């Protein structure tokens, strides 16, 4: 098998419908006859018998602690997964096939692959598919640095500002053989898109790469993007 | 004086830098133009010194470009319809200089009309279901095919060219008429050879022994049309034929800039490489089939007559 | 279920029979995102070759046997069956799916052929590890020899050939070339290359940039200018991707072209092809079997004029970009194979010596 | 609907007429005669040029208007030879500008016979020889003498008074001819820089914008406006452009001479050019 | 309207050293041709009508190396203006010597004296003609640059220069230059002064 | 008034703008018995054209001046019309009914156009019956010379050629190579000639005759024995219809295919054309002008299985035989004009010299 589907619950299904089925949907429509589900403890301890009560073909839920983060979500469950980790979350409202991502993944032999969306600024090539650079406004003491490795390179680096992270993410089985062997790391979304972005600036080396959708978004943990999750489950999973 | 030096200076700097025209039809007919302002207000006792300010202009617009050579030999017509009409009227100011301005004038009705002649006599070479190869994009060539494909149908394999793609808008011009055109590279020329029944092409340049300097590319499809033996057509008017030897005189294939071969961001690559980009090619005369002009058809063992009726020997040097 | 790939755009009517696809739309839209009935080895290798990511032939073989040898190592054997029926069955639709992610080259035929040939003589007292290690390491010896001893064997008969101060016309691009080109240039030689490239692949500057991270003074011209440069050149050589029955040379389509013109500038080509490239099935043309690559790839930015946008608007306009063609057998004169300098009439020959007979 | 253009069916020995060519024989090339009602001659073979012709279809150009003189007419025959070899370059420009002015002429009378609502072909001939045959045949000029009166005719209508054709055509005759040849609109532009960097410049700038105001003649104002603060922009709207042009061209003189004289520069933008 | 043309014809920069000591660095035969004469071709190539050439340093050889040429003819479509002055070390003191004088009208061009291009810019010029026109005089000054590698050996390290433009609309928003710098820092206004698109170049 | 025949049987899709007739249905079906649109000589003419009594060039050329000559004879003239255009306005329904009968040989149209020139020169001050008379007495002595005059001067610069003891090949049927071969004969040379023939009109029977009746030793053979028997061959002496203007030489189909046959065996050989048989006009194939015979000629009788019988009944079935084709340049030697033997290659040339220039 390829992939290990992992639907991460950080903080569950408060709209039209629950909210971890949209995710699930996405995964047993296409492929995916083994679906790994983690729950959720920060908030409370009682969503697998939530998430046991739903119709699917396979789920296999965990329980989890309490003050956790994805990094270590993903070293919780490094004895139970033999292939390459295709990570969801619970607020991924996606009407957009993810074949593309998977494709772009298999294609150029890639080491992380990613679906990002119409704070974050994201360099990436002039192709639209490596991205080389990308940085949040909240923890840089200056604007932005740019090596010149990166710009001999690779010349021309079109940046994007109006981004958000749909948290659909592909690794491979050394990147979280280096996260297990390195536990500083608690949150996924900011350490293996940094470090491994950091280190793609060295040959043989490792790829990253990011299609950038234009037909539909994610949601948000907070109350901002919850009037549209509703709008945009009345309109789109009629075909789904 | 005045507006004759600067038309003049203008039309050695435009053919110094581009091509101005683009057609090479109004180019002969600015080049007629040029040549009756000059006369008409100029002063001359002789026509030996006409033709020694003829000779001095003409060695001035082929020192300009000398791969545009329809300026030169069209001088050269110029001088030997000098050299008829004051031997003509040898065996004389007034009367000469009209006799050569209504010879100019009739040479450029006869300039006006080479497209649709070559265009009426093209239906005595195209047969129906036919496969047409075609290198390059000039008007005589399209106008035959739009022509022929009026009562005819046939197919056009019309072949781009790799310095710059100048067929795709014949092959876009081609296909609004529906006939059935083909596009393809320039390496597929004998790996299409074995299917393609007749060869029609143009030229830039007749030379004298039949010859001709062309688009680059069509020496390897001559050669291929020789391989498979498939007859050769040249739709070229009486305006590009020149009696300058392809050995005789240097500067032959006009080098331009090879932007269009290697970009200028290949890299570091660039400083030890050496690339060319030869723009006209040389086709020799003996895998050559068939002339078209406004005239007929000659075969290319015909060409010296057509000098013979269209040039002097001793204007050869300009 | 494979479904089947809708043929772009209008196809050429003599290549009616041929399939014409696209690089814009993949095969993997209707599959499952863990590959279950395709490898998953097998389907990274459909998606890196329909992507035009790996385009050498040697290349193209190297990468096929290592996803075989992914799927020989990712293999198990179901019960009451042999290994020597169910590989075989299996094995068939990885090999139509990747014929129709592309076109197959003829060493991943003969590939997939020696692969055949040596998984039915597998007997059925061996174990499944067993036979397993001794299939990978068949594959491991056949690439390695047929690779790298062919490739030095035709480098060391090259060099006794190419003398000093001659020129060398080369086209496309082949690992082979560019290695006989810079093991001649480190072991002596002293010479200049002619580098011929043709469009729309554009790959000749790849091998253009061996040519010049390995020092050699290099020339870059195009299939048009090949007929300028060749009253220069003295040797062409040639990187071949297959050879037929009848000694012809299927390889990149400005060969035979090249071939004639060279032929026609008494210019002596020179093929170098591998044994395992040879060919038992034979062509006379460029239309009984042959590639067709995207129609969309002839159009290019000649400013703001680009004519070939909307040519499927036009209903009588036909695009077509050939891959392979063949080349008369009495055009090439030197086939360098690691048995050594032979003609093209003996590539029958040479077949009957490596076929077990 | 058609008519010819003179009161002679068949023109006369040595007369060049415009002709278009319709095909081509061996004899020669057969034309049609446009201010002749469009009947059939011949340009000779032999004719066509002063040089050895190898082919009829080299010069003849069918589809393309040319002047052509004639060599032989007969009546009874209906036999017309004509000839490119004996027209003069100045004779071919004369006989453009003849063709020009009569055919101008014949689409006037057919407007006016268009708004008259007459169908009948004689009934036109009858308003052609009420119009412009009568003047043609009294100023003993056929083309030039139709014109003539045509353009009288549409600065002073006294001319077109004298035919008793009727009392609506005469007056739709007038209308048609002061819509078609009365075009009497130009407007000749120019631009001067004009200033004085002295003690009164913006004084001797007036100045001279009065005195270069001041020259302008009658029917002809010359609108000087202030385009820029060192340029200004001299317009003149006025028909007669070759001598609204020149009136420009003085009045810049002048305007020149007035800043020169109050030590002021007056350079020249742009000349006198028609708008 | 007419296309004027400003070309500074002493680079100020101490940079030809003791080669400019001689004859200027606009003076120097590239293949037998001064870069004078190759940035004068290059103007009439692009088709203006009018240069102005500001000289400082020799100026007198430069003045009688350009007389004898071919744009000092009357016959020339290209008229030239010598202006020499000895006051004026900078090219900003040549631009406001121009303002002084008031020489230009509107889009004028602005050239070094030894500049070598071949780039007919009518394309260039009318788009600064039209983002003129529509934004009302906001759009000021339209840099050309040509696409190349950063490995070429045209561009040295001294000279590379590093953009951050717009990519719909090519408005430049950062400019540095490489000059002992291996890591660049851009600014973070221009991600909030326009978020429809950014491109480092 | 004059219809045009129906196109009989299906047509080539190479050949569908040329015309394909059939000799079993004619024009005058739809016709007048006293013929007043078409002279009567001259619906006789094309009656004989059609069902193909007259097929040599010379004699077609021979029988049309008749009729022309017939049809001047019986002219006459309206009132205030000229001569010198009513005539050729009245001549161009019959050269269209001619054509509508047989595609017309190129010496047909060269005298049409000879004949055009002539009446076109005729003065207004000349009678009737004096330029009737003019015209039929300026006929007479063109066909006069340029038949028997160019005839005598081909065979004596066609005598001094012809050695003692060599073989002479021949094929189709025309008046001057029976002619050359008859004055060869008589005039002391020894020789024997090879009648070379083909299918469906097995006309050089007719020039076998006369070989027989002036005793001379013949051969009669077939065209796919002709590779046989030209290695003994020593020369080809063939019948030329038109020469075209780059060198072709338009003639019965098995020509450029015997010349090239000939040139593979070192045989040079030898084409005989008048002057009055040449063309301005110019081609490269046998497609785009050529005649098209009748599609039921190429059926026999071999036994009782005729197979072409109802060979309309089968949709995918095209019947096909054409009548002429033209030559490459580069496989002909000799044209034997009375102005002496020259190449192909000036066959213009000569044109300029008898086009009054
Ligand atoms: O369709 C095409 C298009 O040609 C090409 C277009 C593109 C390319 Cl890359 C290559 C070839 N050509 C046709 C032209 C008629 C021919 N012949 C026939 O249809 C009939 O065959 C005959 C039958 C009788 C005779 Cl005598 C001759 C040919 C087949 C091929």
């Amino acid at each position: 098998m390829e992939f290990q589907a992992v639907v991460m619950a950080v903080g569950l299904p408060v709209g039209n419908k629950p909210l971890i089925w949209y995710p699930l949907n996405l995964l047993e429509r296409v492929g995916f006859e083994e679906v790994i589900v983690v729950t959720t403890r920060d908030v409370q301890k009682a969503l697998c018998a939530e998430f046991k009560m739903k119709m699917k073909p396979d789920i296999v839920c965990i329980p989890d602690d309490a003050d956790m983060g994805t990094a270590d979500s993903l070293r919780y469950i490094y004895p139970k997964l033999k292939t390459d980790v295709l990570v969801l979350s619970c607020d991924l409202i996606t009407d957009v096939a993810l074949h593309e991502v998977v494709d772009l993944f298999r294609a150029y032999d890639a080491s992380l692959a990613m679906l990002m969306r119409k704070r974050d600024f994201i360099g990436v090539d002039s192709t639209g598919k490596r991205l080389l650079f990308m940085a949040n406004e909240a923890d840089l003491d200056e604007e932005l640095v740019i090596k010149g490795s990166i710009l001999q390179k690779h010349p021309r680096i079109r940046f994007h500002t109006g981004l958000v992270d749909a948290h659909l993410y592909c690794l491979k089985k050394y990147i979280v053989d280096f996260l297990m062997e390195n536990g500083s790391i608690t949150s996924i979304r900011s350490e293996l898109i940094p470090y491994l972005v950091r280190k793609q600036f060295s040959l043989k080396s490792l790829d990253i790469y990011s299609f950038i959708k234009e037909a539909n978004t994610l949601n948000l943990a907070p109350y901002d993007a919850c009037w549209n999750a509703c709008r945009g489950d009345r309109w789109e999973d009629l075909s789904r | 004086g005045s507006e004759l030096s600067e038309r003049i200076e203008s039309f050695v700097e435009t053919l110094k830098r581009g091509g101005g025209p683009r057609s090479s039809e109004e180019m002969a007919r600015e080049t007629l133009g040029l040549l009756r302002q000059i006369i008409t207000d100029h002063r001359w006792s002789n026509a030996g010194e006409l033709m020694e300010l003829i000779r001095r202009e003409g060695r001035r617009m082929t020192a300009a470009q000398p791969s545009e050579t329809t300026v030169g030999n069209m001088v050269r017509r110029v001088l030997k319809i000098i050299r008829e009409e004051y031997g003509r009227l040898h065996g004389h100011y007034a009367q000469l200089q009209s006799n050569i301005i209504e010879a100019i004038n009739e040479l450029l009705v006869e300039l006006e009309g080479t497209m649709e002649n070559i265009a009426a006599q093209a239906l005595e070479h195209i047969h129906s279901n036919e496969v047409i190869m075609t290198i390059g994009f000039s008007r005589t060539v399209e106008a035959f095919l739009k022509e022929a494909a009026r009562k005819r149908k046939f197919h056009v394999i019309v072949a781009e060219c790799a310095p710059f793609c100048q067929g795709h808008e014949m092959a876009v011009n081609l296909s609004k008429a529906g006939i059935e055109t083909t596009v393809m590279t320039d390496a597929a020329i004998f790996a299409v050879m074995s299917r393609v029944n007749k060869v029609i092409i143009g030229t830039k340049t007749i030379l004298a022994n039949g010859a001709l300097r062309a688009v680059t590319g069509t020496h390897t499809l001559a050669l291929a049309a020789k391989h498979h033996s498939t007859p050769l057509i040249v739709c070229a008017p009486m305006f590009k034929l020149s009696p300058q030897f392809p050995n005789e005189e240097d500067s032959f294939h006009k080098f331009v800039a090879p932007e269009e071969v290697l970009p200028f961001t290949e890299g570091d690559i660039l400083e030890k490489v050496s690339v060319h980009c030869p723009v006209f090619d040389y086709v020799p005369p003996e895998l050559i089939t068939l002339f078209i002009s406004n005239i007929g058809g000659n075969a290319p063992s015909y060409i010296y007559r057509l000098m013979s009726e269209l040039y002097h020997p001793d204007d050869h040097v300009l | 279920q494979v479904p089947t790939r809708k043929d772009y755009g209008s196809k050429v009517s003599l290549f009616s029979h041929l399939p014409q696809y696209s690089r814009q739309n993949s095969l993997t839209q209707f599959m499952s995102i863990p590959s279950s009935v395709i490898h998953p080895a097998m389907v990274r290798l459909g998606l890196q070759y329909s992507q035009g990511l790996v385009s050498g032939s040697n290349a193209r073989c190297i990468a096929l046997l290592r996803a075989l040898q992914q799927v020989i190592q990712d293999y198990t054997t179901p019960p009451n069956e042999e290994l020597s029926r169910d590989l075989v069955n299996k094995l068939k639709p990885y090999m139509s799916f990747l014929t129709q992610c592309r076109p197959l080259s003829a060493s991943m035929h003969n590939a997939i052929k020696f692969l055949n040939k040596e998984i039915t003589s597998v007997g059925s007292s061996k174990r499944e590890e067993e036979a397993k290690s001794e299939l990978r390491a068949a594959i491991d010896r056949y690439v390695q020899e047929k690779i790298v001893l062919a490739a030095q064997a035709i480098s060391r008969f090259a060099y006794q050939k190419i003398s000093n101060g001659d020129v060398i016309l080369v086209y496309g691009c082949s690992s082979l070339v560019s290695r006989i080109l810079q093991e001649a240039w480190t072991e002596g030689r002293r010479f200049r290359v002619v580098v011929v490239d043709s469009r729309p692949w554009l790959e000749g500057r790849h091998t253009l940039r061996s040519l010049v991270h390995a020092g050699v003074p290099a020339s870059y011209l195009l299939i048009p200018a090949a007929s300028y440069v060749l009253p220069e050149v003295s040797k062409v050589l040639l990187g071949a991707h297959a050879l037929l029955a009848n000694g012809s040379v299927m390889s990149r389509v400005g060969t035979a072209q090249l071939a004639l013109v060279a032929r026609a500038h008494n210019v002596p080509v020179l093929v170098c092809c591998e044994t395992y490239k040879f060919c038992e099935r034979v062509q006379t043309d460029a239309f009984v079997s042959n590639e067709l690559d995207d129609p969309d790839d002839l159009q290019c930015k000649r400013g703001e004029h680009v004519a070939l946008a909307n040519w499927q608007n036009h209903a009588s306009l036909r695009l077509l970009n050939l891959v392979y063609d063949v080349t008369p057998p009495e055009l090439v004169d030197l086939v360098i194979t690691e048995l050594g300098m032979i003609p093209c009439s003996s590539v029958p020959v040479v077949l009957r010596v490596k076929s077990s007979d | 609907l058609s008519c010819r253009f003179y009161q002679h069916k068949f023109p006369e020995v040595e007369d060049v007429v415009m002709v278009n060519v319709r095909s081509i024989a061996e004899m020669g090339a057969y034309v049609s005669l446009l201010e002749y009602n469009n009947i059939e001659g011949m340009i000779l073979l032999s004719e066509l040029s002063r040089r050895r012709i190898r082919s009829i279809n080299k010069l003849i150009r069918i589809g393309r208007n040319e002047c052509v003189v004639v060599i032989r007419v007969d009546k009874e025959k209906g036999y017309i030879d004509l000839s490119k070899r004996r027209v003069s370059p100045e004779e071919a420009i004369k006989c453009e500008d003849k063709f020009t002015k009569s055919k101008t002429v014949y689409s006037i009378l057919r407007h006016v016979a268009e708004v008259l609502e007459y169908t009948k072909d004689e009934q036109l001939e009858s308003l052609f020889q009420r119009t412009a045959w009568v003047f043609d045949d009294k100023y003993k000029r056929p083309g030039y003498g139709a014109y003539d009166a045509f353009k009288h005719a549409v600065s002073d209508p006294s001319i077109l008074d004298s035919l008793d054709l009727n009392e609506d055509e005469r007056e739709v005759l007038i209308n048609n001819i002061n819509r078609r040849l009365t075009p009497q609109a130009v407007k000749i532009r120019a631009d001067i820089e004009v200033a004085c960097y002295g003690y009164e410049g913006i004084d001797a700038v007036k100045e001279a914008l009065r005195a270069g105001l001041n020259c302008s003649t009658e029917n002809m104002p010359i609108k000087i406006n202030l385009i820029a603060p060192p340029r200004y922009v001299m317009t003149t709207t006025t028909l007669e452009r070759t001598e609204g042009l020149s009136v420009l061209s003085q009045a810049m003189a002048v305007i020149k001479e007035k800043i020169e004289e109050k030590r002021g520069v007056f350079n020249v933008q742009m000349e006198p050019k028609v708008v | 309207p007419p296309l004027q043309a400003v070309l500074v014809a002493d680079s100020f920069d101490r940079r030809f050293f003791p080669i400019s000591k001689d004859q200027p660095r606009v003076l120097l035969p590239l293949a037998n041709v001064a870069l004078i004469d190759y940035t004068l071709e290059f103007l009439t190539a692009t088709g203006v009508q009018e240069t102005f050439v500001f000289c400082c340093w020799k100026a007198a050889q430069i003045k009688e190396h350009l007389l004898k040429s071919k744009w000092c003819r009357p016959t020339s479509l290209n008229v030239v203006r010598i202006i020499t002055s000895e006051l004026y070390r900078s090219l900003g003191d040549v631009l406001r010597d121009v303002d002084a004088k008031a020489l230009v009208r509107s889009d004028f061009l602005l050239v070094y004296g030894d500049v070598i291009s071949n780039i007919n810019i009518t394309r260039a010029l009318e788009e600064h003609r039209l983002r003129r026109k529509l934004e009302k005089n906001v759009s000021v000054m339209t840099m050309i640059f040509k696409e190349s590698s950063p490995s070429h050996p045209t561009r040295c390290h001294e000279d590379n220069v590093v953009v951050a433009v717009d990519s719909t609309t090519n408005r430049v928003l950062h400019f540095q230059k490489t000059q002992g710098l291996r890591r660049f820092a851009f600014p973070l206004s221009l991600f909030q002064g326009s978020s429809d698109g950014v491109e480092v170049r």
